[PDB]
């Protein structure tokens, strides 16, 4: 059905509790948000708490990927929200805390593993980065691979390589390599921003078998989005690589912002939510186009310079939920 | 402000003969002389296109990149041939062979690091960059193949300044190549990618608006590149100048692009008359409008009746009111607003210079973002899948070290731009 | 006492060397007298550089003329954020070294063109700096519209929906001038068809003198700057009068000239008349600060407008008893020694906050949602330091500006 649009809020920060000002959203109930000035009421799906853990993201996160990956459908996951929100921390985690990549690549072992013999999975993991628009693997560290569709279509990144999961460890310790391999640079908004958005993919043939010979497999993909952060202008305050990089994550947020709203309406006409107009859009087309499921978490936080990245970050919640997919099977042979 | 010019292949090269032959006219700079301007206005921004050394050799800042050393042989060896610095020609003594891979993959990716070292010799100049027109043909190696990497190149080291380019698009009625739609199909994908602002002509929308709007009986080469050549004339340095409402490659980008794909345009002059006799002087202003906007005297191919507008940009050149400028456009705008689009209230960008094209009393250029371009990369497109099905003369570029996913990409894409370009039409 | 001018934009400059034109003109100051008391800001190089080539040259310090050699852009987001930012220190520096220099100042008389680049985005940021640099001043933008049907640039509205919501809440009063409701003036009350953009700026460029010019000159019913904010504004938001003047007479055709007040003062009221596609359609006017000059009896006044206060299809607000504030001055206007204004001996410039500008606002507002209901240009904003924040969020502020214009009248 339509993405599910996840709100998550981080404990008040050290910026937060120095304005003193009223959180910019405050949950009546964990669904159930109030916006700042008004007299805002806004329902989701979900919404978590700035009391609400990780871990309440991880159980609710998680959920929909089980199903999905259990109907074969591919999961796809948006962490969206400016600089600071709370991206990376649900999605690596705390440094304490088990993130919802390492709890949702333990949800897909575990999937796999609970059945190994009807599904017998083959796991391939394919981390990149979207820098300036170009696509890098991760992993292997190299020039932008070249972008090409498929025969019939869709966009695919060649050389990307793949692992299997040695054990789900062994994933993070690659996976952490992938983290410091996607580029980032201090910013006064976070002791490490994101210059790139982060895709963590698996192929997953997951070979159900019957009778003798073999059944169907579901084919999922799985994906962890952690987008970069927003900045502004006025917020970059740099000009240079800092400001052409913000404005090259800029361009690309527009790009998928526009996306949103052509699928809402402008799609279920025909083809023209504009797939094209960036690397990620050209790829995610097969992925959320191609299939059901997203999730979306908008990470907000109760910071009054949070105040338009939050808001903003709400305006794609009511974005995302204009969005409705169908669900769609995915079957191979 | 300023741009740097490029020369790609034999046809971007031969017309950057007629493209600098006539600028400099416009800007009173005889072959190897200086300044002889009639005026004293057309100097206080030749910069745009110049460079200063002597102080009577003000050299166009261009690139001639060619792989047939015959042709900027032939560009060098004539009329203003000597101006242009030795350090400017580029060439490849290989063979200049009439693939696409051939110029973009083998034989011009090599010559290439040798043009960029110039391209940024030329950029560093001095004062603000502004962006490069770019001239050739997608119908042929060094235009389309290498021609399109040069800017590949250059998006990657300036994707600030602007690209301007000026293809010569593969006339339908007849093909002067047989390839064609192989060199084509891959060029405009990259140019869909890199340039910002592309101006496509057509050899034979030329003849025609060559033969039969100049009676104009024997249109050589060097005419339709003449006539070309005075377009990107008051495209650009026109714009350098003064005028009531000027604007500049930018505002002309920054009006004319609804949608970052870059979308290519379709230029016409104003006063198009034949010499003697239709010298009507019928050119008060309604009589400008009444030329541009008409079917015949768009240098492309397809007709603007057959498809919505986005974006206009009547760039005049020439006293005149502001008035019956900002009139006429309208009337335009309401007996045509069937075809001219809706969510764009004002299409049109009116632009308006002061000194006219040097001879003439008054012109203006068009700059029209229509959706009939459509009807064009679709004939190109088809062109392609009927050769491309079996293969055609395939042996060619994947000989050269190319892939069969190469034109299966390039096709998808420049045939997917054909799509886009109808979400606006309706 | 005194005001300072800011006049941004290729437009806010070349209608800058108009009404600056007409000041020396009228004051005996030719080519080389005293020294100006304003700046010159544009992005693009070649326009100022008009102002350092053409008439009145050595008029002005080259430390008065700003000039960004880079890059104009018809857009805002560039203007504002992006380009303008690296001038603005610059600029603000010249009127904070110009405003330091006079004595006991009373405001910044700004000049640009609403729907520009340089004149949008750029004026934006610098009313914004000013507003807190010298909250304790006068604000008067006199701004140039977008022509309701004849506009120029492609996103006009996005450039003119953003400086509107940004100068907003730190304008004083903004005049407004449309530019083709002055080309009707030039046509049905001047005859001409051939109305060069240098003319447009000699009407401006009068109107304007009636404003500071003689008024910061003595006369029998002298009226401040303040004056002005106070008298017309009814309120905070930086409230937007239209201008107007009287004898608009052709001197060459008709020559009636001879047209005692009782004429000159109906003459404003009619709508074929003020410089703005604002065609009381139903505005109700709610403040007029009928400014006069040349030989005026104030019994004349204190009846001319008697006479118009009981016209009643002039409806004025509710809420407002009188809204008429009278200023007399003495020196005539001074007429363009050859140009086509008839030149009388007396003049009547009219300006207004009317209910009415709830259509043309309305008119402009709707223009903007047609484009950013598709994105059109938007993708030109963004790629120079703006967001669907700073979009959505300035229509949502113009909004409660066509709300605003609407409360404060329609209603009893
Ligand atoms: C006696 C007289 O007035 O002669 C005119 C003339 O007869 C006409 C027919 C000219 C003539 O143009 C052509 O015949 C023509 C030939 C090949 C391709 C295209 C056009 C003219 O040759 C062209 C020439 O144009 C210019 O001088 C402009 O500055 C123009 N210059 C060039 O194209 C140029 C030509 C040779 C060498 C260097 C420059 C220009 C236009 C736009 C931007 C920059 C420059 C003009 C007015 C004339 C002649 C000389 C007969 C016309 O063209 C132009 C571009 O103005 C053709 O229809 C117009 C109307 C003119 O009245
Ligand atoms: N009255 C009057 N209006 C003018 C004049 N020049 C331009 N305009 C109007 O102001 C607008 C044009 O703004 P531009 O000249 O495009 O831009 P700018 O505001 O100078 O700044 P940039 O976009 O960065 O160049 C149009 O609506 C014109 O009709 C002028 O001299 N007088
Ligand atoms: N919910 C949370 N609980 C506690 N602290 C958090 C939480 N979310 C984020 N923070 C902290 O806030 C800072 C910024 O979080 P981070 O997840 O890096 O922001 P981001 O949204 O991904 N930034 P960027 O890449 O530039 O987009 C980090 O120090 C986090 O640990
Ligand atoms: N207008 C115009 N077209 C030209 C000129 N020369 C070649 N062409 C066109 O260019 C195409 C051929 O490509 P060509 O320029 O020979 O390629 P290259 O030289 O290998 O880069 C044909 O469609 C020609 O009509 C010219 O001087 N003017
Ligand atoms: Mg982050
Ligand atoms: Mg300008
Ligand atoms: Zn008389």
């Amino acid at each position: 059905h339509h993405m599910k649009v996840v709100v998550r809020v981080r404990p008040e920060n050290t910026k937060e509790k120095a304005a003193g000002f009223h959180k910019v959203v405050h949950v009546v109930d964990k669904h159930i948000l109030v916006f700042d000035p008004k007299d805002l009421k806004f329902v989701f799906d979900a919404v978590f708490d700035e009391t609400s853990t990780q871990s309440e993201v991880f159980e609710h996160t998680t959920k929909p990927i089980l199903r999905s990956f259990l109907n074969g459908y591919n999961c796809t996951v948006l962490a969206y929200g400016a600089t600071g929100a709370g991206k990376t921390h649900t999605m690596l985690g705390s440094a304490d805390e088990p993130g919802v990549m390492y709890l949702t690549m333990l949800h897909l072992y575990k999937c796999m593993d609970e059945i190994k013999e009807e599904k017998i999975c083959s796991t391939a993991v394919s981390y990149l980065e979207v820098y300036n628009e170009q696509i890098r693997d991760l992993l292997v560290n190299s020039g932008p691979l070249a972008v090409r569709e498929d025969t019939q279509k869709g966009v695919v990144v060649h050389g990307l390589t793949l692992h299997q999961p040695k054990s789900s460890e062994e994933i993070l310790h690659l996976l952490d390599n992938g983290n410091k391999n996607r580029t980032q640079h201090p910013t006064d908004m976070n002791a490490t921003s994101s210059r790139s958005h982060a895709v963590f993919q698996i192929y997953l043939r997951q070979q159900d078998k019957t009778a003798s010979i073999n059944q169907n497999v579901r084919i999922a993909k799985m994906s962890l989005i952690d987008l970069a952060g927003s900045e502004r202008a006025s917020t970059s305050g740099a000009k240079g690589t800092r400001f052409v990089e913000g404005t090259n994550i800029n361009r690309s947020l527009l790009a998928l912002g526009n996306v949103i709203n052509a699928l809402a309406d402008s799609k279920r006409k025909n083809q023209h939510i504009p797939y094209r107009n960036s690397k990620l859009t050209r790829l995610l087309k097969d992925s959320l186009g191609g299939n059901c499921q997203t999730i979306m978490i908008a990470a907000v936080s109760p910071s009054s310079v949070f105040y338009d990245d939050t808001y903003n970050t709400l305006k794609y919640a009511n974005r995302a939920k204009d969005i409705k997919s169908s669900l769609k099977s995915n079957v191979l042979n | 402000r300023e741009i740097v010019h490029i020369q790609a292949g034999q046809c971007g090269n031969q017309i950057g003969a007629k493209f600098w032959e006539v600028i400099s006219d416009e800007h009173g700079i005889d072959p190897t002389g200086s300044y002889h301007g009639d005026s004293d206005l057309q100097l206080e921004r030749i910069n745009v296109y110049y460079n200063e050394a002597a102080g009577n050799k003000y050299v166009p800042r261009a690139i001639l990149v060619d792989l047939e050393p015959g042709t900027m042989d032939s560009v060098r060896s004539g009329p203003f041939g000597q101006i242009f610095r030795p350090d400017n020609f580029v060439f490849g003594q290989s063979g200049a062979g009439n693939n696409w891979a051939k110029g973009h993959y083998t034989e011009g990716a090599e010559l290439v690091d040798s043009v960029l070292d110039v391209v940024r010799k030329e950029s560093e100049s001095c004062d603000c960059l502004q962006g490069f027109q770019l001239t050739h043909s997608l119908g042929g190696g060094t235009g389309s193949g290498m021609g399109t990497l040069l800017i590949s190149k250059i998006r990657e080291e300036y994707p600030d300044r602007i690209m301007n380019t000026f293809s010569v698009v593969p006339s339908p009625k007849v093909s002067d190549t047989v390839v064609e739609p192989y060199n084509a199909t891959l060029s405009v994908h990259q140019l869909v990618e890199n340039t910002d602002e592309t101006y496509c002509i057509d050899n034979e929308a030329l003849y025609d608006i060559c033969f039969r709007t100049l009676k104009l009986t024997t249109p050589t080469y060097g005419d339709l590149n003449h006539l070309v050549s005075a377009t990107m004339s008051g495209v650009t340095t026109c714009l350098r100048f003064p005028g009531q409402l000027n604007a500049d490659l930018r505002k002309l980008a920054v009006n004319m692009v609804p949608f970052p794909r870059l979308h290519f345009f379709m230029p016409g002059f104003a006063p198009l008359t034949s010499r003697g006799s239709q010298q009507y002087r019928a050119l008060t202003v309604p009589e400008l409008t009444q030329q541009m906007f008409d079917a015949k005297n768009m240098m492309a191919a397809c007709d603007p009746r057959h498809g919505r507008y986005l974006t206009v940009a009547a760039v005049f050149r020439g006293r005149m009111s502001m008035k019956e400028v900002d009139e006429q456009m309208l009337n335009v705008q309401n007996k045509n607003s069937s075809y001219f689009v809706e969510w764009i209230p004002n299409n049109v960008k009116t632009a308006v210079c002061d000194i006219p094209p040097r001879g003439l009393k008054m012109s203006a250029t068009f700059i029209g973002n229509s959706t009939a371009i459509q009807e064009l990369f679709k004939r190109i497109s088809e062109q392609f899948t009927a050769m491309f099905r079996r293969k055609a003369f395939l042996h060619w570029y994947t000989g050269e070290g190319m892939d069969e996913m190469e034109f299966t990409e390039a096709e998808s894409n420049m045939n997917d731009l054909v799509s886009e370009y109808q979400q606006y039409q309706d | 006492r005194e005001c300072i001018s800011i006049h941004v934009g290729q437009a806010g400059v070349q209608i800058g060397n108009a009404c600056w034109e007409l000041y020396c003109l009228e004051h005996g100051i030719q080519p080389d007298g005293h020294v100006p008391r304003a700046v010159f800001v544009d992005l693009e190089p070649t326009v100022i550089d008009e102002v350092r080539t053409g008439t009145y040259r050595q008029l002005f310090h080259p430390e008065q003329l700003i000039t960004g050699k880079e890059d104009a852009a018809n857009n805002y987001a560039r203007g504002h954020y992006t380009i303008g930012k690296e001038i603005i220190d610059l600029v603000l520096d010249r009127i904070r070294k110009l405003a330091d220099q006079c004595t006991g100042l009373q405001g910044f008389s700004v000049f640009h063109s609403f729907g520009g680049g340089t004149g949008s985005g750029f004026t934006s940021l610098l009313m914004e700096r000013l507003s807190v640099d010298y909250g304790k001043k006068s604000k008067l933008e006199f701004s140039i519209y977008p022509a309701p049907q004849v506009s120029t640039a492609v996103v006009e509205p996005y450039n003119s929906i953003l400086t509107t919501h940004t100068t907003l809440e730190h304008s004083d009063c903004a005049f407004m001038v449309d530019n083709e409701a002055i080309y009707d003036i030039c046509r049905r009350n001047l005859d001409i068809e051939r109305p060069t953009y240098t003319n447009l700026n000699r009407l401006i460029g009068q109107i304007v003198s009636s404003i500071t010019a003689s008024l910061r000159f003595d006369g029998a019913l002298n009226v401040d700057l303040t004056e002005f904010q106070t008298n017309l504004v009814p309120y905070p938001r930086g409230h937007f009068p239209l201008a107007t003047y009287a004898p608009v007479i052709s001197a060459e055709k008709a020559y009636h000239e001879q047209l005692s007040v009782a004429e000159i003062t109906n003459a404003c009221f009619e709508p074929a008349n003020q410089m703005v596609k604002c065609d009381p359609r139903h505005g109700k006017y709610m403040a007029c600060c009928l400014l006069y000059r040349g030989d005026v009896v104030p019994k004349d006044v204190n009846a001319a407008i008697a006479t118009i206060k009981t016209k009643r299809t002039i409806q004025f607000v509710d809420w407002c008893p009188t809204g008429f504030k009278v200023g007399i001055n003495y020196e005539p206007p001074t007429v363009v020694p050859g140009g086509d204004l008839a030149k009388v001996q007396r003049a009547v410039c009219m300006l207004s906050n009317t209910t009415a500008i709830a259509e043309a606002w309305a008119r402009l507002d709707h223009k903007f949602d047609l484009m950013y209901a598709k994105r059109a240009f938007v993708h030109w904003y963004v790629g120079e330091g703006m967001e669907e924040g700073e979009f959505s969020e300035a229509r949502e502020d113009m909004a409660a500006l066509e709300k605003d214009y609407e409360e404060v009248g329609v209603d009893s």
